[PDB]
């Protein structure tokens, strides 16, 4: 036909040389698996001129293992499109294992894997794996398992064509934050269908017919598909089989077809054939409840029970994968089942679909090392474990080291019964003893000798608390919490060993409840052990228990749930009690001192000051206050005369109001050669439930003083020349000196700081006739300039 | 020290009103109330 | 020294830190203890600092559901107890402990028990073989008292040891190469992990450890060697430590990380503890020199002992220059299981310088009166003529006498034609480093004018030099 | 001979079979024989097609 | 990187010569 041109052939196994590989030449669909492996002495040249373009689908799975020599599948299966995964190879529908010389994966026409996962592993030279978007290929992307390929290290490089060359024509794809174009080889880019279309798409992106799967030659045609969703019939894909019967869940067949299979299997007891029968408009190899079949191929409902018992080879079956589980579809088990599902991936859905119909087990049930097996509920209809064959020690149920086993059954809904054997439970961390005791009750074991081997101290690292504790009273200091939960005792208060109170810092109302974990201080609850309350008489007299936790940081939030501690015993119950996860926060208190007071002479008007928040605000830091004290100048500075021998030349180096979150401040108005005491504090709150210290000078005069004044002379007589000077007031006025020169290189004099002020005192004396000059250095603390004009006069003595 | 007075005041509250017991030893609320 | 200690009711339930100080320095306790610690941090050292001094205890000793106590090595000083019927079943020592690993180094000290049984239940990480030594070395061995599937069930009685085939050392790197070890099937060995610690020589595995995570040992991981094709010649595992302290003793040992097995579980291996010295290297830090002048010809300085001795510190060298003005296990086991499943189905049968010897100080001999100096300090750890030394810098100057600076010599005013005069003057000789009076009245003279030709102070670099007494003379009319 | 678990099993068993192919015909495991137990040449040859 | 690439190379295989992150990796660089 126009959809599938070639034949359909059963599963193949190509081994030890590629000579037998001449079977895929004419097949388009394989009703089985395709295994190509163990052909060491083959070389790439052998695969240089071998291809299989007509193959388009593999129903079960594809496996390749140590096929030496071939470098890529891009020339071997150019047209493979769909792997339905009806029967899987250990959860996997595509497997590539230890392909020594394989370099890139090819298979650019693969566009849907209906069931199972993919496992490409230990290919020492394989790359072009990160360049594949599995989310589009598998309708579910998790559970994939690709590791130890060359791409994992060695910085293997892949070069997707088109988009990287500016030619586009290579779809970009999604990564959590690093979108990238994706491809199978350096010359084949993966197809991506527009979301509106699992159905196929054309070259330009038009949607194919709703029944087509993967690809189609022209859009919106029931025919011309490449692969069919649901069922295929004579060149078109149909939603369901028209009256023809469904066969192998992928195609339609007539009555004669199934009749031939029935006759052939009857005529040949090959142990590879099935007495195919018809049932519920389907052609199937084994039709419970309809076991009998007449001379027709149609099975009919039974009169009386007809369970379709399933007999186990050697009497023990290990359910280690979906492949093992799937082998029991539709099954009463005439043996014992061992469940050994390792690995982190969870497959409870598949187990229920395959094993959910089992109603009884003849032998024992053993569950060992099942890691990600959360619950046994997937045995949706198991109701009897006869125990005719027992695990050594006479155990009927045997659970050991189930890291995540949590619930056996919904005992409110379920029923169970075991006619013999004991019960064994060991090292199951998260299985609470309450469930085990319920099973003891609802399994008939309590109805006889009992003496089951339930290892107390199961349930560790899990919370099995079945009662509440209520905080009857609380107090909130800024460093302490009073806490008084209501009293509680088991039926016999001697079982009460005390209270264990848990707490940690929790700045948010969302926190995970206790589950049983370590005690490292980085994240774990801090635990304080509390002795039991006194037992005197009825509660009306006996006070409630309580605690006083102490040493807390103020104003922060904590979760302070409490739980009881009791002695364990098979004889006794009331496994414990646990309060809620209530939040409380200690009261706030006055903040700490502000940090890092800094000063700078930025602007001549005022000091500019910066600070840092208090080390511990002890509250929601909201408010700051600053004092700027305008200190007066020191005492001796107004009178001390520095003209004295040895005495050095001197040098130096309410308006208050609060401030908003801004952590810097500037003020208006100040002197020059100035800068004074600052003290400031912070507030987390008119109550003013709130000083750091810093003193700093600011700019000097910031201009040149060079103060003008009565610089003129007046010659009354020799030594009476009447030279005067006036006080500088704009700066702080702490005049260090006035330079007096009698210019002979300006022979100089110093001026007394206040004897001059008495009445122009300390004037120069004893002048000679002729020109004389002077420029007065009315010197401030800095005194960089301060010189007047070098005025000169002709002395006439 | 002063912590003893501060804490014990908390316990008594409105009610009106040892070092060998709650300083040189571990102390619990059940005893302070006495 | 003896410190007899007694308690109200005799029994104290020690906690992590609080209530630990009470027994500080106590001994021959007249009481009992419960030591119930299940949290905290830095428990090993703190408990040592408070309880590490007990030598004997009366009554009985109980350790109950303590979580973070990996071992009672911090109890090591305990070496006797006045055993008596102070516990149910006449018990004397009572343990009942999630992470307990070992009690004490049974090769080091004995332990005397007066009487009574012993209790050991639910101690998952404490090896049962370790309990056997507790039987032998304690005074309760066998005949006198009675004391298996609740302790050590999660431990591993490693019964093979790894030799360190090849060891080489360097200035900051040690190279190790131990003999290879493979379980019955090589896939189980996830790899080696190496422990090392600076040991200035008696440390043991468990010292300084708690479940809270304060382990002193530094730990690194080494993957297995690329397995050799030839079964009888393989690649010796190895590792190369880096960033180490020179001349420093390091204690190291290795432990295999082998995966579990449902049937007979293969046991790991541990090498012994070995100590290796990093090689010596030249020191490089005569740090923090401090200097001051004792006198004009006496210069004194100190310096800090090197922070990087890098070898037994030998003489110092000083020079002066006159510059004058579980998930992983499951992952690996799942890979192994899938590989085994694949194999199970696809195969079917048919210059002035000194050499200071000891002290970090020196007073250099008499030298120029006031000049500064540039000083070099170098440390060494080899007195051999082939010495190794590698120079801190600090500057200092000698203080001035300030008396030789004064002229104490010729000064007078030469008199000449009317209003012509000049003050001759003598430059100080060998001074300790301008000049300025008359009427007072002031002036300054400097280097420039001394080539041209009343009091004077005659010192610039130091002030308040002796003011020469005035020279009086008549007007120059 | 001891054990041959893992890739060693394939490497060694290939050497035993040589040019002969591994016998297969679709309708305990070999690992149960030569990984969890001691293995000898007399048994490996049964996995080659004579 | 840095001086390591020469100093460790000398230390580990100085007696084998060189040809070109851990002992097992860089013991290969020497020309034994």
């Amino acid at each position: 036909g126009h959809l599938y041109p070639g034949e359909v052939c059963p599963g193949m196994d190509i081994r030890n040389n590629l000579t037998r590989l001449h079977e895929l030449e004419n097949c388009s669909v394989i009703e089985g698996h395709l295994q190509i492996l163990l052909m060491f002495k083959t070389r790439p040249e052998d695969f240089r001129d071998l291809s299989f373009p007509k193959l388009i689908m593999i129903t079960d799975y594809l496996l390749l293992f140590r096929v030496y020599g071939l470098e890529s599948l891009k020339d071997l299966f150019p047209n493979l499109t769909v792997i339905r995964g009806s029967r899987l190879f250990f959860n996997y529908a595509l497997v590539i294992f230890e392909m020594v010389h394989l370099k890139e994966l090819g298979l650019y026409n693969l566009m849907n894997i209906t069931r199972g996962s993919v496992r490409i592993e230990k290919n020492n030279e394989l790359c072009y794996l990160a360049t594949i978007d599995w989310s589009r290929i598998l309708d579910s992307v998790e559970d994939n398992y690709i590791v130890l390929n060359k791409d994992d290290n060695e910085e293997c490089g892949d070069i997707c064509p088109g988009t990287a060359k500016g030619k586009t024509n290579c779809p970009a794809t999604v990564i959590n934050g690093q979108f990238v174009e994706r491809c199978w080889t350096h010359s084949h880019c993966q197809k991506v269908c527009p979301t509106i279309c699992s159905h196929g798409c054309t070259a330009e992106g038009l949607c194919c017919h709703s029944e087509c799967l993967g690809n189609c030659s022209q859009p919106d045609d029931p025919t011309k598909c490449v692969a069919c969703r649901n069922f295929y019939l004579d060149g078109r894909c149909v939603e369901t089989c028209p009256p023809y019967y469904h066969f192998q869940d992928w195609r339609c067949v007539n009555f004669s077809f199934c009749q031939d299979l029935h006759h052939k299997c009857k005529n040949s007891r090959r142990q590879g054939c099935h007495q195919y029968v018809i049932h519920n408009n389907k052609c199937i190899p084994e039709c419970s409840g309809y076991t009998m079949n007449s001379s027709n191929l149609l099975c009919t409902p039974c009169l009386g029970p007809c369970p379709k018992v399933c007999h186990l080879l050697e009497g023990e079956k290990t359910i280690d994968s979906v492949t093992s589980a799937q082998e029991l579809r539709g099954c009463v088990i005439n043996g014992s089942l061992i469940i050994n599902i390792r690995g982190g991936n969870n497959l409870a859905a598949e187990l229920e679909a395959n094993l959910g119909l089992i109603e009884e087990i003849s032998g024992y049930l053993k569950i060992r090392r099942s890691y990600a097996l959360v619950s046994l509920s997937f045995f949706r209809k198991l109701r009897l474990i006869r125990g005719e064959t027992l695990e050594i020690g006479n155990y009927s149920f045997y659970a050991l080291d189930n890291q995540n086993l949590r619930q056996l059954w919904d005992w409110s809904k379920h029923n169970l019964t075991i006619t013999q054997g004991k019960l064994f439970f060991h090292y199951n961390p998260k299985l609470c003893l309450s469930e085990i005791h319920k099973m003891e009750e609802v399994s008939g074991t309590k109805g006889r000798q009992e003496r089951n081997d339930i290892a107390l101290k199961n349930g560790d690292q899990a919370s099995c608390e079945n009662e509440l504790l209520k905080f009857s009273y609380i107090r909130t200091s800024f460093d302490k919490i009073l806490l008084r939960w209501e009293p509680y005792w088991p039926p016999d208060f001697r079982d009460l060993l005390g209270f264990m109170l848990f707490y940690k810092e929790a700045p948010y109302q969302n926190v995970t409840e206790f589950d049983g974990q370590d005690a490292c201080g980085s994240n774990s609850w801090t635990v304080v052990d509390i002795d039991p309350p006194l037992r005197s008489n009825d509660p009306k007299s006996q006070n409630h228990p309580g605690w006083l936790m102490r040493g807390l940081k103020p104003w922060t939030q904590y979760a302070i749930f409490v739980k009881t501690l009791v002695t364990f015993s098979d004889e006794r119950r009331t496994y414990g009690a646990k309060s809620d996860i209530i939040y409380v926060q200690t009261d706030a208190t006055n903040p700490s001192v502000p940090l890092d007071p800094i000063s700078v002479s930025n602007s001549s008007s005022q000091i500019i000051l910066k600070w840092k928040p208090p080390s511990d605000p002890n509250g929601n830091i909201t408010h700051y206050l600053v004092f700027w004290e305008r200190q007066a100048e020191d005492s001796e500075l107004f009178e001390l005369d520095y003209c004295l021998k040895g005495l050095k030349l001197p040098s130096r180096t309410r308006p208050f109001e609060k401030v908003v979150n801004k952590e810097s401040l500037v003020i208006s108005g100040l002197r020059h050669f100035t800068g004074y005491r600052i003290e400031l504090q912070a507030c987390n709150q008119p109550e003013e439930r709130c000083a750091a210290y810093v003193s700093a000078r600011t700019m000097p005069e910031a201009k040149a003083d060079d103060i003008v004044g009565p610089v003129t002379h007046e010659i009354f007589e020799n030594n009476v020349v009447h030279l005067m000077w006036q006080e500088p007031k704009e700066p702080n006025g702490l005049i260090v000196l006035y330079e007096v020169s009698y210019r002979d290189e300006e022979l100089h004099l110093c001026v007394s700081r206040k004897h001059f002020a008495l009445e122009r005192g300390c004037r120069l004396r004893g002048l000679s006739p002729g020109n004389y000059s002077v420029r007065i250095r009315a010197t401030s603390l800095a005194g960089n300039g301060s010189w007047t004009e070098p005025t000169y006069f002709y002395v006439t003595d | 020290g002063g912590e003893l007075v501060d804490t014990l005041q908390f316990v008594c509250g409105d009610r009106g009103f040892i070092v060998e017991e709650c300083c040189f030893r571990s102390c619990d609320l059940a005893l302070l109330e006495t």
